[PDB]
């Protein structure tokens, strides 16, 4: 399985690896595949990339 | 966060609602934000359309 | 630009069609970029798949 | 809907508002779907990274 | 590298699998990285869901 | 067709050009599809980043 995240630039190291065997968990015990067959990556960018409810975020 | 998991045909319709519902979960709680900026698509695919670690199927 | 659209199934091909012209068109007039450097995906998911804002 | 736009670095706050407008005005007008519940991301790279017929862009310049 | 490729529908599922050994090999060539670190995704769109130049 | 890559930064612009090279000639031999009709763009970002095998990778050299 592949999974990616696109965030807002700004998450420390320690909270993106927390995200990864969070995110790992619970894909590989829905998808019975081992965590090892997990790619995961994360695409970071400005808060204006960023539009949720027709507003754009401010950096974070 | 903006989370796209392309996985395996064959879950149910209930257990895919489920796994949303948990990388929502597992996100806000590590990352912290928010479930109303958090977005999740999920998306199936046959295996054969997929290799991992350079794997043939 | 590479744009890539994911909205749930149901529309008619037509419709479809249009919403791939317009966001051309939408790009080019606010980007200034040449519609011969636009790239457009259209893809569809059933609504179970799609959650926008934590909302199931 | 998920909208996404992976482009060159440069452009400038107002292009992507306007971007973002426009993008959300035309899949809200051809989904019936609400702006609240359109979501767009914008990826940015090097000219480098994007390859148009086959030959690299050189980077953007606003 | 995680290589997706967007194709027209309509290839036979053996000649997808040649595709994704092809995309393995050559990202492996011009890169110089090894296969266990190489992921593919191969999806496929109704040609009338692709423009291309605006086409 | 449209290809995308995600990949650690790092890559030079050479080991880039072979990699779209070889890249649009696979897809073009097995769509037909000349390279007139093939878009292609890398996404980079530092090894934290990226997930293998369970394990965040380290910054690309």
């Amino acid at each position: 399985p592949m999974i990616s995240c696109d965030m807002r630039y700004g998450r420390t190291d320690e909270q993106k690896r927390a995200l990864s065997a969070g995110l790992l968990r619970v894909i590989s015990e829905a998808t019975g595949e081992p965590r090892e067959n997990i790619f995961f990556v994360i695409r970071e960018g400005s808060g204006i990339n960023f539009v949720e409810h027709g507003e754009h975020l401010p950096d974070y | 966060p903006f989370i796209e998991c392309h996985i395996a045909t064959g879950l149910s319709v209930a257990r895919k609602q489920q796994l949303i519902r948990d990388v929502i979960d597992v996100t806000n709680k590590s990352i912290g934000s928010d479930p109303k900026i958090i977005n999740v698509l999920l998306v199936e695919h046959a295996e054969a359309n997929m290799s991992i670690s350079g794997r043939i199927h």
